[PDB]
């Protein structure tokens, strides 16, 4: 769980945010 | 509960190189940097500024925890999913191994042992080749 999800809450924020 | 505050608190440390509870322009573009393309300040700061509640121009905890755990605008996060996948997928087959996991994990900044990689697509892939396809990533990342 937790080292998907530190990165997961990380890089959707990059998507949402670039895209 | 608390089990969020602690994985958004992660994923924050994920970002926060200088831990201050601020993150810069700076340190969001070292991140990108580290990924591979790399903006410039200016587009950086169009990413924190829309965020931004307070209007000071990094982006804050309670900045960052509002942005992730309550729902989007529009149907943006089927968006969210795809870029996740595009990021994780370096050749954009739709399969994820295990060395694109490193590979990323690696540029964020985690330094694994073997066991922790294995432990983590072993718990993302559900039939048994190895590899995460979308389907077995939306079970994952909801
Ligand atoms: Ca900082
Ligand atoms: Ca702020
Ligand atoms: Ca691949
Ligand atoms: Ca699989």
């Amino acid at each position: 769980r937790r080292k998907w999800q530190k990165t997961g809450h990380a890089v959707r924020a990059i998507g949402r945010l670039s895209s | 509960t608390e089990e969020q505050i602690a994985e958004f608190k992660e994923a924050f440390s994920l970002f926060d190189k200088d831990g201050d509870g601020t993150i810069t322009t700076k340190e969001l573009g070292t991140v990108m940097r580290s990924l591979g393309q790399n903006p410039t300040e200016a587009e950086l700061q169009d990413m924190i500024n829309e965020v931004d509640a307070d209007g000071n121009g990094t982006i804050d905890f309670p900045e960052f925890l509002t942005m992730m755990a309550r729902k989007m605008k529009d149907t943006d996060s089927e968006e969210e999913i795809r870029e996740a996948f595009r990021v994780f997928d370096k050749d954009g087959n739709g399969y994820i191994s295990a060395a694109e996991l490193r590979h990323v994990m690696t540029n964020l900044g985690e330094k694994l042992t073997d066991e922790e990689v294995d432990e983590m697509i072993r718990e993302a892939d559900i039939d048994g080749d190895g590899q995460v396809n979308y389907e077995e990533f939306v079970q994952m990342m909801t």
